[PDB]
RNA sequence: GUAAAGCGCACGCAGGCGGUUUGUUAAGUCAGAUGUGAAAUCCCCGGGCUCAACCUGGGAACUGCAUCUGAUACUGGCAAG
RNA sequence: CGGCCCCCUGGACGAAGACUGACGCUCAGGUGCGAAAGCGUGGGGAGCAAACAGGAUUAGAUACCCUGGUAGUCCACGCCGUAAACGAUGUCGACUUGGAGGUUGUGCCCUUGAGGCGUGGCUUCCGGAGCUAACGCGUUAAGUCGACCGCCUGGGGAGUAC
């Protein structure tokens, strides 16, 4: 059967919001309108930073967007010039200050958006998908992950017929709600079709609530 | 430097309710080359783990054989389930002449010169099985000497 | 052990005669009341021979493993393990303990992390319920391997109360070569112990003399 | 036994086989010797066609048969148990 | 092969002793016996019951069910000679760990009813080695071996044609 989403259940116990401005309801719809084109923005602009998320902060007057990526250098280019310029460019969509700051993710191999982009760039340049998949596990545990499961679901090497492919090692507790599973959703778009890669990595239980 | 040596990978299966699901069998030997040889025969959902897990299994159990020079000491006729296996000492220079199974445990184990013929099944995990047991089952000069309370020399 | 402390503690006891193995004859006195009566002039040599191989192992830093499964003389082999510092089974055994050693480590590791967390903490950041539950646990787990917890390595040498009762264990041990040291009622099959003592193996009064003697020797053993 | 295959069961002639000891016989059996088993062909060592195929010298083999002389453990015959 | 009794008659087993002295095993042809059904002649025929008659059900019921009911079922004498005539396991002999029984002999010791030591015959169920494709067999072998006989050589055609 389906499965509830694992990050958007674990909000209030382990996980997070990646936009956690405050606003009453006169000006929610366009403060999200404005957040998810921002978004949208950055990850169209940074598809080759690696970035894994972009969390949104809201100052009154002002707006923080914190970029999470494994190419620091990258995203900053030479004297920070590029994030300046992207930092214009927020400010442009949101009409408002902006203030860019990036952070750096250590274990890119534990970033269930990192992994699931890297399977989906792999894809599409058509490389048989079970290497593709048990490489990234074998990674991540090699890097000292608790478990992770990675998904692959479409034409697998363009089959007439989609199937499910899917590839479990160490522990995955989807039910327990105290543990730290970080999940993420990526496609490849290829001239067969469209895959869907799907990624939980656990990283452990979280004792002793949200903080 | 023990010579593995992969003989037979068969695709057996299983039915379920949603689907019948499959699994390869894998049947490898594995010897010394000199008077020392086991066989391993593993299952797994695909073959490499499969045939890694045979010639696991093959590492151990395995047996000694008294030949001498590459050769027999004395025909042998080992019978396993259906299969029943020939063996006979041959001369300097001929070779191994026997079938794919039998070749692979003999010429594995270090055996050089031999005669071997395959009567009834020719099923490879009962032929080596019964190859295998028929080696175990030879008789040097001197284990004959120590139990028959005499000479080698008297023997000869 | 001399024949007559033997004699007194009852060693000359054995199963019915309805009840024998036949490789028992040569140990086998003769038979009382319909009882078979174990040659103690047999078992006494053998016991001395056998305890010059456990002071030998036990001299090389041997770990020995004392092993019953008795409800009455559980109890017994533990504290003969303890007297000597030895590991020791003393509750059912379990199939393919040797064999799965991997599987056993795993175990372990979970009843020392068990044991460890109770000390270090987080306890309070578990529910009183979830910190119950993993006392719960570890307490089944030293019920499962107190003695063995020590182990190490596999286990140098083996002794066995009531072979028969006990034979996956002598199994395992001929499949992995670990010498056995068993005393065997004449109902036991005498071919796995390579050390064998014929002897009464449900009396507590005897059980307790085979584990003193081997304990006391085991003592001298590592004294040196 | 269930894959092809124990007659439905029994008696019983011919036939096949036959407990144990001693003696004799030598039929079977074994050993030796002799005679014979055409040549070619097969095999081995050589020789001649420029090589080979082919031809060819010598040998080996022809595992057989027969006769005679012995052997007597085993089977057969005879006699006594 | 099943009430009881009488008359005639076959085999088996046990104890002890005597007797003969290989007189034995198997058996192609041959001979005999041989469930049920069936055939011939003649009796007998209560119950049961192919066929058949009828009533229901059903498209139909030519079946199952119901009401009847003939041959047959029984006896005498012949004939038939076939059955999943099966343990689907030919006969005879020898040897090979155990356990629980049933039945039928028989010896010794007991104070004996009892009871305990033994020793035979047949028979049942487990199970060791061993064997078997496996199932299973397993001292009553499908184990280890001898002697002789019968039988088999892919499935149909066909146990049919002549
Ligand atoms: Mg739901
Ligand atoms: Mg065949
Ligand atoms: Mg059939
Ligand atoms: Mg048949
Ligand atoms: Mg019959
Ligand atoms: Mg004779
Ligand atoms: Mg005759
Ligand atoms: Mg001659
Ligand atoms: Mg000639
Ligand atoms: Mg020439
Ligand atoms: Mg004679
Ligand atoms: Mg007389
Ligand atoms: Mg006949
Ligand atoms: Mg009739
Ligand atoms: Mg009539
Ligand atoms: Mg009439
Ligand atoms: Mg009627
Ligand atoms: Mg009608
Ligand atoms: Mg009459
Ligand atoms: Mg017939
Ligand atoms: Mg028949
Ligand atoms: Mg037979
Ligand atoms: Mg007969
Ligand atoms: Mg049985
Ligand atoms: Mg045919
Ligand atoms: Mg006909
Ligand atoms: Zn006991």
């Amino acid at each position: 059967g389906q499965k509830v989403h694992p990050n958007g259940i674990r909000l209030g116990i382990v996980k997070p919001w990646n936009s956690t401005w405050f606003a009453n309801t006169k000006e929610f719809a366009d403060n999200l309108d404005s957040d998810f084109k921002v978004r949208q923005y950055l990850t169209k602009e940074l598809a080759k930073a690696s970035v894994s998320r972009i969390v949104i902060e809201r100052p009154a007057k002002s707006i923080r967007v914190t970029i999470h990526t494994a190419r620091p250098g990258i995203v900053i280019g030479k004297k920070g010039e590029d994030v300046e310029k992207l930092r214009k460019v927020v400010a442009d969509i949101a009409g408002v200050p902006a203030q860019i700051n990036i952070a750096e993710v250590r274990k890119p191999e534990l970033d269930a958006k990192l992994v699931a982009d890297s399977i989906t760039s792999q894809l599409e340049r058509r490389v048989m998908f079970r290497r593709a998949m048990k490489r990234a596990v074998q990674n991540a545990m090699r890097l000292g992950a608790k478990g992770i499961k990675v998904e692959v679901s479409g034409r697998l090497g363009g089959a007439e017929i989609a199937r499910t492919e899917w590839y479990r090692e160490g522990r995955v507790p989807l039910h327990t709600l105290r543990a730290d599973i970080d999940y993420n959703t990526s496609e490849a778009h290829t001239t067969y079709g469209v895959i869907g890669v799907k990624v939980w990595i656990f990283k452990g239980e979280i004792l002793g609530g949200m903080a | 430097e023990l010579q593995e040596k992969l003989i037979a990978v068969n695709r057996v299966s299983k039915t379920v309710k949603g689907g019948r699901i499959f699994s390869f069998t894998a049947l490898t030997v594995v010897g010394d080359g000199n008077g020392r040889v086991g066989f391993g025969y593993g299952k797994a959902r695909e073959v490499p783990a499969a045939i890694q897990k045979a010639m696991e299994k093959a590492r151990r159990n395995m047996i000694n054989v008294a030949l001498n020079n590459g050769t027999l000491q004395h025909p042998v006729k080992g019978v396993h389930t259906g299969s029943r296996v020939f063996m006979q000492p041959a001369s300097e220079g001929t070779g191994i002449i026997a079938g794919g199974a039998m070749r692979a445990v003999l010429e594995v184990a270090g055996v050089h010169n031999v005669l071997a013929k395959a009567y009834g099944s020719t099923n490879p995990i009962n032929v080596v099985r019964a190859t295998i047991d028929g080696l175990e089952n030879m008789n040097s000069p001197e284990m004959v000497a120590a139990k028959r309370g005499k000479s080698v020399e008297e023997i000869l | 052990v001399s024949m007559r402390d033997m004699l007194k503690a009852g060693v000359h006891f054995g199963h019915q005669t309805r009840y024998w193995n036949p490789k028992m004859k040569p140990f086998i006195f003769g038979a009382r009341n319909k009882v078979h009566i174990i040659n103690l002039e047999k078992t006494v040599p053998m016991f001395n021979e056998a305890l010059a191989e456990l002071n030998k192992i036990a001299s090389r830093k041997g770990k020995i493993l004392f092993v019953g499964t008795k409800r009455a003389a559980s109890e017994a082999v533990k504290d003969a393990a303890l007297s000597c510092d030895q590991f020791f089974v003393n509750h059912r055994w379990l199939g393919g303990m040797l064999t799965n050693w991997k599987t056993v480590r795993q175990s372990i590791k979970r009843l020392k992390d068990l044991e460890t967390q109770s000390q270090d903490g987080t306890f309070d950041k578990l529910t009183k319920k979830e910190a119950l539950m993993r006392t719960r646990e570890l307490e089944k787990l030293e019920n499962s391997l107190g003695g063995i917890k020590d182990m190490g390595g596999l286990p140098d040498a083996l002794f066995v109360i009531d072979a028969d009762h006990e034979h996956i264990a002598i199994k395992e041990a001929n499949n992995l070569g670990i010498p056995v040291f068993a005393i065997v009622d004449t109902n036991s099959d005498p071919d796995g112990v390579d050390f064998v003592i014929p002897g009464n193996d449900d009396a507590i009064r005897a059980v307790t003399l085979y584990l003193g003697a081997v304990a006391a020797t085991v003592r001298e053993g590592r004294s040196q």
